[PDB]
RNA sequence: AAAUUGAAGAGUUUGAUCAUGGCUCAGAUUGAACGCUGGCGGCAGGCCUAACACAUGCAAGUCGAACGGUAACAGGAAGAAGCUUGCUUCUUUGCUGACGAGUGGCGGACGGGUGAGUAAUGUCUGGGAAACUGCCUGAUGGAGGGGGAUAACUACUGGAAACGGUAGCUAAUACCGCAUAACGUCGCAAGACCAAAGAGGGGGACCUUCGGGCCUCUUGCCAUCGGAUGUGCCCAGAUGGGAUUAGCUAGUAGGUGGGGUAACGGCUCACCUAGGCGACGAUCCCUAGCUGGUCUGAGAGGAUGACCAGCCACACUGGAACUGAGACACGGUCCAGACUCCUACGGGAGGCAGCAGUGGGGAAUAUUGCACAAUGGGCGCAAGCCUGAUGCAGCCAUGCCGCGUGUAUGAAGAAGGCCUUCGGGUUGUAAAGUACUUUCAGCGGGGAGGAAGGGAGUAAAGUUAAUACCUUUGCUCAUUGACGUUACCCGCAGAAGAAGCACCGGCUAACUCCGUGCCAGCAGCCGCGGUAAUACGGAGGGUGCAAGCGUUAAUCGGAAUUACUG
């Protein structure tokens, strides 16, 4: 970049990018564990997995990695499905 | 005003026959050595470079000596306070060097000289002194006040003496200038740039400058946007001594002229336009005379065939100078003329200029514009740029030499004698022949002669042997011939066929 | 921006006195008043309908010292204004300062009055107005400023003025060299061999 | 009170006529150009062409009151001395006024440029419902206790440069756990789950580890529900032409369910139904940013979309997402393309449709200027710093408006020119002469306003333990204008420095002589030119405009000549 701060911003945005990426990848992992339990038909594994997932979709919302509404749908959606089976 | 007198750095020019290592003297002092780093190995351009050396300050200017640069050496002499003439003991005196002698005396500029080669054993100073003794210029210790210097120019040997003479020669004469006042001077060389715009290299006689000051060069006017000095990209102030490239002028001025700054631009607008009117009035005047001079509707003879050329050179100094040398190669037979000499590069209206009348488009130094390539590539034309003027002056001549179409005589293809004429309805006659030499052909012209004088002339229409009607007949083979518009066939005459 | 040439030519072309000289002289002893200027002045113009309209507009313009652009703009304003356009044109002309200065007798001619104005010799409401076309309003007081009061042109100008018909809508004190634009002149105040409707016709076609 | 209360026709077909019908003119208008000419000023306008390419400067920073900090300069200091004993120079130490480089915060999504693309994820009018929304704002509560890092820096090392490699080492409002957790999110509910950060100003007992504790106020941080502003989304109508384009469509149209977004939605995927669009113009092709408005017209219309303002779209070309409240980013990143610059040859760098400026194209369009003083934007508690936004200045008669280039007097009415039947007519009161004025330009002298604020003190209130500090409001003192030689006013000199352009046969205001002789030439239309040419060219005279005047280009008018009105 040409301007002093523009240079600095590219550096900061890359750091943030690697920070966000790391936390975001983690989060989707814990979401995916729940969908995987559901697809195997286990209430407990899927409830257990939902309980681990809950606090982290909530936290990443508070931290701006995602919006509150996204966290809610995930909880709403998974909760809907797990109940529909056991 | 104020009549303030301050000393200045002397402006010096150097002249000679090409090859006295005139450039080497400057580059060694400048500790640059740009020589032989450029195309051609010689300096085809003019430039001024100021250096700082004890004692005081001095600047150097140089112009190449060639048959072609009649104007540059003439203007460079009158501008400089001191002129230097390089001479070699091996070269001695040459017709280009004596040409530089006249420029020194006619400009009433004092002259000091230097012997270029002390290195070569076959080179001696005494030869130079005595042979140039005959000419009133360059006396030594005869009471003619002129001093000779002996330098290596390669060795880098002093020099100490030459430098001293130059400082002294400028010291002995009163140096007159002023630090503040109305700026004025002359233009060294002008050219055109793409980003920067039209620019000029200007020696300022009275040294003063400012970004806000209005400057008027010739019939061109404008405000200075920026100032550049040699390598230095920007200079705030410029004195009467050191030269500074000027920028921001309306258009590319004349190759050289007197430049004067003014207080306001509005007052200088009418003056600049006034000079254009006179230059335009004489332009139409010289146009009417040359056309009416013949006093006839056409040329009295067959020299009417001519060649046209289109020239745009990056520098303004060349187009006027080399054209004069380009008119030297002109001859009565083939006439060559320049059309639309440009200040730089190439343009749409220039390519259009070569489109109307067939011509070669050449430039001392030029590059093709994006809009220029489209036109040149589409229609059939020729784009050729030449680093040196010598390669140009040779090929234009070449273009001219080719233009000529002279046949001064041809070589007989075959010679045949005719005997026992026969009658034909179509051609009226068929003359039986026997080829004694060569091969007879159909469409090649023939010369019919009797007793060494030519009875008739023509070109064969039908070559026929028997009923074969072959297009070719060798020697010592029976052959037959007939032609239209030939009434009388007599034996003993010989027909001479010749190729063209 | 001003007509600077011979003046009686204008009167001679329009067929009438345009008051372009002081009036000290019978105009017929200064020029051949009843003959147009030029080689062919004696010739009569068998004059077209357009011609009579043109000459009438020229006449009024030449009286007041107005060139075409400004005068056309005067028509435009007269038209825009309420009431009869032809009469509005003459109100606007007659309200000009160079004009009013002339009518109070401070200048022998409108040309002279205009020079008085331009040369900062005239005040309006004790305030210096130096542009000729300044529109003067009811109750305004225009005066010769103190320094210009001893100019002999002005005394002579007031003498001649005293010998012209005296305008109703102006109250002039010759001693003080001040005067008051009481009201806009009516149509009936102004000469009756001006044909405004012709000028109105010229500018509507 | 007033505020669309407005409308013209002429020449030219014919021997002549009436009708038909086209061509042409008078008018307004212009971002104009060219030709001749050119004094001043105020206000405006100024690449319409190549969304062609761009050298150089400048156009986005700021905060030490978040943080480790010193390298510059500035003081200060135990202690070195300049020592001529209070003046001091340098060795030192961030002690502090400040501040390069660094982390961090907020801004680089605004301001400014352009109109390429787009006949619709556009615009205009009018409505909807499923949403987010930095800074500013109201409400109610938090602001507890910890942890591992890292740039800078240090050491070693690679590069021509750009910029790197190792290992050390350290701070925070950088970063992450843990606690706390509802009028929040999920859930019928029971329950389950989510955050944070300090930094400054001043200070009375009181005292220590002299750091501060503690007292107090300012400010920032977290949560939730609002306000305001901004933005996303959906529907209807309108918004160019072409059928010498009539059929178009597989995410296509809908349904179910999963996923997805801030949010509704074929947004996406699977499955199912077989629909959906189209002569009320789909599809395809050409062209084009839309509007307020602008020009013209009595109007209805016609033409149009510079300058100002609103919306959209773009940022070298094609594609992409990252950061962020906001971007798929005008001076950010990545890939590919076109192109250019640097290089020590191994490798690097850049994108003016920001402001100046350059080349190129063109009939044609400006200075590489001054200033943040004013308004407004970014950061900061502030002081202030930045701001080619903006305010101004330069250039060009490009346009609009104003003014000047003198005023008055001046006759047998001169000389000269021009016409003349040689009587005289004209140029012409024009000139000369005579008085007289002095705008503008020139030169000196003086001198508003655009300035509100901000700075020291002071006093009062609200604060509080407090007269501190903070903040508000009065007081005084000294100050802030790029323009600028400002506007404007006074003085001096003299008519002194300031008039050109087109036209004069009819249309059409303005007539004669000489030259030419179907030539040279004119010509908007008719039509002029072969011996009297008011039509060519010169002259005298005249007409119309006037710092302009003509010619060319261009829209509408007249044209009821696309006729809805008609």
């Amino acid at each position: 970049a040409n301007i002093k701060s523009a240079k600095k911003r590219a550096i900061q945005s890359e750091k943030a990018r690697k920070h966000n990426a790391s936390r975001r990848s983690m989060m989707r992992t814990f979401i995916k564990k729940v969908y995987a339990a559901i697809e195997a038909g286990d209430k407990a594994a899927a409830q257990k997995a939902f309980n681990e997932m809950q606090p982290i979709v909530d936290r990443q919302a508070a931290k701006g990695l995602i919006h509150k509404n996204k966290a809610a749908r995930h909880k709403a959606n998974l909760t809907a499905q797990i109940n529909k089976l056991a | 005003t104020g009549a303030a007198a301050e000393p200045r750095a002397p402006v010096v020019t150097i002249m000679g026959h090409v090859d006295h290592g005139k450039t080497s003297l400057l580059d060694y002092i400048r500790s640059t050595k740009v020589a032989s780093g450029e195309a051609g190995g010689i300096t085809q351009h003019i430039g001024a470079y100021h250096v700082e050396t004890e004692n005081g300050m001095i600047t150097f200017l140089d112009t190449p000596g060639h048959a072609a640069f009649t104007s540059m050496r003439a203007r460079g002499a009158q501008a400089t306070d001191i002129v230097v003439l390089v001479v070699a003991a091996d070269d001695g005196v040459m017709p280009q060097t004596i040409e530089a002698i006249q420029h020194a005396k006619a400009a009433q500029v004092p002259v000091v000289v230097a012997v270029n080669k002390i290195d070569k054993p076959e080179a001696d100073p005494d030869r130079v002194k005595n042979e140039l003794s005959q000419y009133g210029i360059l006396p030594e210790e005869w009471g003619g006040e002129s001093q000779f210097v002996h330098v290596s120019a390669k060795a880098g040997t002093g020099i100490d003496e030459l430098l001293d003479a130059i400082l002294l020669q400028a010291e002995v004469l009163e140096l007159k200038a002023v630090r503040k006042g109305m700026a004025s001077g002359a233009v060294i060389e002008s050219f055109l740039d793409k980003g920067r715009g039209p620019v000029a290299t200007v020696l300022v006689r009275e040294g003063t400058l400012h970004k806000g000051d209005i400057v008027l060069c010739g019939f061109e006017y404008g405000r200075v946007r920026a100032m550049r000095n040699e390598l230095g990209q920007e200079v705030l102030e410029a004195g009467p001594s050191i030269p500074v490239e000027i920028l921001g002028l309306s258009g590319v001025p004349a190759a050289g002229d007197e430049v004067t700054v003014v207080r306001d631009e509005k007052k200088a607008r009418e003056v600049a336009l006034y000079r254009q009117g006179k230059f335009r009035e004489v332009k139409l005047a010289r146009q009417q005379k040359s056309k009416l001079e013949n006093m006839f509707a056409n040329m009295t003879e067959g020299e009417v065939h001519e060649v046209n050329i289109v020239l745009k050179a990056d520098v303004q100094g060349s187009v006027e100078a080399i054209s004069d040398s380009l008119l030297k190669l002109s001859t009565d037979e083939v006439k060559v003329k320049i059309i639309g000499s440009g200040v730089g590069g190439i343009t749409e209206t220039d390519a259009t200029l070569a489109a109307a009348s067939n011509a070669i488009l050449v430039g001392f130094n030029v590059r093709a514009d994006a809009s220029a390539r489209k036109v040149i590539e589409a229609e059939s034309l020729d784009l050729r740029y030449y680093s040196v003027i010598y390669n140009l002056i040779d090929e234009v001549k070449a273009a001219m030499s080719g233009m000529l179409s002279p046949e001064l005589k041809q070589q007989i293809i075959g010679l045949a004698e005719v005997r026992d004429v026969f009658k034909s309805p179509k051609f009226g006659a068929i003359a039986g022949c026997m080829v004694t030499e060569g091969v007879v052909k159909r469409h090649n012209p023939i010369r019919v002669l009797r007793d060494n004088v030519v009875i008739y002339e023509g070109e064969l229409e039908s070559l026929r042997r028997f009923k074969d009607d072959v297009n070719e007949v060798r020697n010592g083979m029976e052959c037959g011939i007939g032609v239209k518009n030939y009434n009388d066939v007599r034996t003993g005459d010989v027909i001479e066929v010749f190729e063209i | 921006a001003r007509y600077l040439g011979p003046k009686l030519k204008l009167s001679r072309r329009e067929g009438t006195d345009l008051f372009l000289k002081s009036g000290v002289r019978a105009i017929d002893t200064k020029c051949k008043i009843e003959q147009a200027p030029g080689q062919h002045g004696a010739r009569k113009p068998r004059l077209s309908d357009y011609g009579v309209q043109l000459r009438e507009k020229q006449k009024v313009r030449r009286i007041y010292g107005v060139l075409e652009r400004q005068f056309r703009n005067y028509y435009k304003e007269a038209a825009r204004l309420k009431g009869n356009t032809g009469e509005n044109l003459l109100a606007l002309l007659e309200g000009r300062l160079d004009n009013v200065v002339y009518r109070m007798g401070f200048g022998a001619t409108r040309a002279e009055a205009r020079q008085l104005v331009s040369h900062k010799a005239i005040m309006v409401n004790g305030r210096v107005v130096n542009i000729a076309s300044y529109q003067v309003s009811p109750n305004d007081v225009v005066s010769i400023r103190e320094k210009a009061k001893k100019q002999s042109r002005v005394k002579a100008a007031l003498e001649l003025a005293e010998q012209r018909e005296k305008p109703t809508w102006l109250e002039v004190d010759a001693g003080k060299m001040e005067g008051t634009f009481k009201r806009k002149p009516e149509r009936s105040d102004l000469s009756a061999d001006i044909n405004e409707h012709l000028i109105v016709e010229l500018y509507s076609k």
